[PDB]
């Protein structure tokens, strides 16, 4: 439906300033003074950062800074810190009581220190292979940049049947998190010498390994 | 102690009905300006709805003839009547308070910003039934980390506790997979001391409520 | 000889809501102002540029009486010099003002379980009413700087508000009678004089 338009992504460095578009019309942004920004984490409300295109709520920092000229309004963000990334919303008054949000964009913040993965993988419990079911799952934790590739493997041979793989989302830590199954037959499970998960993140892989058990 | 709280989500047919419930404390609907804002997963914000004085309504084209915003002041609560459900608005709802030109928090100008938000609340707009989670215990194998994992379940959200709440430190529920059978699947994880294995009793409180399943499910050592 | 019809206005059946305020003229008639002076039965009964003991010695050439409905701590506001949402929107004495302010409790009449919301006042208004002036309309006030269209929305308000009158209440908030009466000397024969 009719939206205001955001880039889908910026990135910045720390210190450094950086700035967040949102482009409606002649009969929004550009009719009203009326424009405000908004700041969401994952699984949160948003939070009011910014109205009448320039105003800030008490206790919202002055490192957050609006503007508008024509029919684009600016949010500008400095001395960018690590707590930034994270998506961001401009809202306008759209005429006649109605009021129409941008697209969002998620910000980056660059230069932060590259934390590898934790992994743990987990082999298919009792109860399941009792039902005639094989589920491995491979938990992934604590990585930044938010950003890897998964691959299974069964006995180091290429595993991509089964694999249900989530995209990565942000902690409370301002590092990231996800998770990766893979669905075997039982037979299959214990057919094979032992699985593994592959976690590749900036370019480092990180490996875990499983089997049925002795008895 | 401002607050609004959503309620009334869950799983509809598209062409069904539902109706949503916003409970203020700390402020009062019939003296402010609300609305209704939804975000479909993994998108953006979505202005749905408002209600100013003299109950005068407003909605986006989107949902226009379809959905009702309205008030109950002895009750503070405002709520959105959702009919014709259609699976594009399958979303979080929430509702949030309007400033404007006499808010309290207003000094000069016209406001025109949502401040105070609830929590939301997920409608799901599909012709697939509600299907209760399987919860398999992940047994451990100092630190050592065990779970529970929540397998093929319809509609979203799950909660996951662990030992009925006593235990918060080391927990970290995953965001839940959507598998291509549409059923979703998520894992709960707690890092614990590896001494209190097998001593200390390890329980993941799971509740599905569009399916009204509550599983306990004790998580042991592997004892062959 | 004939006495003025005083217990039509003091004991009307119904008051008029504060921003359509009634008016009565009251003429050729003789006012015994110490029996109203002296009625246990007002909370409030204020001279302004006369002495009330006095009254019954005076010839006006007419009286006027104006009564409404507002809340109990309003009823300081119906004096001259006062502002607030009534005597800035809906009634206002003039600083020079020459009559009496008279007011009764009414929680009795005026009050019911569940909120009696028949009396209404202007909240809204533009700019502060002249004294005496009268506002009646009933179009949508803009408190923003975005268009109205006619219609209630986005800073935009219909500009009368109904008192909640409920028996429980405080006094502040009860609903209080008020009758104002004005003296007038116009250059002609007085027809309103005391006893
Ligand atoms: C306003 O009315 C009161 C009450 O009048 C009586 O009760 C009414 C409900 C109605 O039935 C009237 O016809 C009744 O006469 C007046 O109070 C009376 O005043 C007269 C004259 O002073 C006195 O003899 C009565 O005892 C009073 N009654 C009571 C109950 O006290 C009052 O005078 C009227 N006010 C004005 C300004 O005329």
């Amino acid at each position: 439906s009719y939206e205001l338009t955001q880039p889908a992504s910026v990135s910045g460095s720390p210190g450094q300033s950086i700035t967040i578009s949102c482009t409606g019309t002649s009969s929004d942004v550009g009719s009203y003074n009326l424009v405000s920004w908004y700041q969401q984490h994952p699984g949160k409300a948003p939070k009011l950062m910014i109205y009448e295109v320039s105003k800030r709520p008490s206790g919202v920092s002055n490192r957050f800074s609006g503007s508008k000229s024509g029919n684009t309004a600016s949010l500008t963000i400095s001395g960018l810190q690590a707590e930034d990334e994270v998506d961001y919303y401009c809202c306008s008054y759209a005429g006649s009581s109605t009021w129409v949000f941008g697209g969002g964009t998620k910000l980056t913040v660059l230069g932060q220190p590259k934390a590898a993965p934790s992994v743990t993988l987990f082999p298919p419990s009792s109860e399941e292979l009792q039902a005639n079911k094989a589920t491995l799952v491979c938990l992934i934790s604590d990585f930044y940049p938010g950003a890897v590739t998964v691959a299974w493997k069964a006995d180091s041979s290429p595993v991509k049947a089964g694999v249900e793989t989530t995209t990565p989302s942000k902690q409370s830590n301002n590092k990231y998190a996800a998770s990766s199954y893979l669905s075997l037959t039982p037979e299959q499970w214990k057919s094979h010498r032992s699985y593994s998960c592959q976690v590749t993140h900036e370019g480092s892989t990180v490996e875990k390994t499983v089997a049925p058990t002795e008895c | 102690e401002v607050q609004l709280v959503e309620s009334g989500g869950g799983l509809v047919q598209p062409g069904g009905s539902l109706r949503l419930s916003c409970a203020a404390s700390g402020f009062t609907v019939s003296s402010n300006y609300m609305s209704w804002v939804r975000q479909a997963p993994g998108k953006g914000l979505e202005w749905v709805s408002a209600i100013y004085s003299g109950d005068s309504t407003y909605y986006a084209d989107s949902v226009k003839g379809r959905f009702t915003i309205s008030r109950h002041n002895p009750k503070n609560t405002l709520y959105l009547q959702m009919n014709s459900l259609r699976a594009e608005d399958t979303a979080v709802y929430y509702c949030a308070r309007l400033v404007g030109a006499l808010t309290n928090i207003v000094v000069s100008g016209d406001g025109g910003a949502f401040d105070i938000w609830g929590q939301g609340t997920m409608v799901t707009v599909s012709s697939a039934s509600t299907k209760g989670p399987s919860v398999f215990p992940l047994a451990p194998s100092g630190t050592a980390a065990l779970g529970c994992l929540v397998k093929d379940y319809f509609p979203e959200p799950v909660t996951v506790s662990w030992n009925s709440g006593a235990l918060t430190s080391g927990v970290h529920t995953f965001p839940a997979v959507l598998q291509s059978s549409g059923l979703y699947s998520l894992s709960s994880v707690v890092t614990v001391p590896s001494s209190s294995l097998g001593t200390q009793t390890y329980i993941c409180n799971v509740n599905h409520k569009p399916s009204n399943t509550k599983v306990d499910k004790k998580v042991e050592p592997k004892s062959c | 000889t004939n006495l003025c019809p005083f217990g039509e206005v003091f004991n009307a059946t119904r008051f008029a809501s504060v921003y359509a305020w009634n008016r009565k003229r009251i003429s050729n008639c003789v006012a015994d102002y110490s029996v109203l002076y002296n009625s246990a039965s007002f909370s409030t009964f204020k001279c302004y540029g006369v002495s009330p003991t006095k009254l019954n010695d005076l010839c006006f050439t007419n009286v006027y009486a104006d009564s409404f409905v507002i809340r109990g701590d309003e009823v300081r506001q119906i004096a001259p010099g006062q502002t607030g949402k009534i005597a800035d929107y809906n009634y206002k004495l003039p600083d020079d003002f020459t009559g009496c302010v008279i007011a009764w409790n009414s929680n009795n009449l005026d009050s019911k379980v569940g909120g009696n919301y028949n009396y209404l006042y202007r909240l809204f208004r533009k700019s502060n009413l002249k004294p005496f002036e009268r506002d009646i309309s009933t179009e949508i006030y803009q408190a923003g700087s975005t268009p109205c269209n006619g219609v209630e929305g986005f800073n935009c308000y219909f500009p009368l508000q109904s008192y909640g009158f409920q028996p429980t209440n405080g006094v502040g908030y009860q609903p209080y009678r008020v009758v104002v009466l004005s003296f007038e000397l116009l250059h002609a024969p007085a027809t309103v004089c005391g006893p």
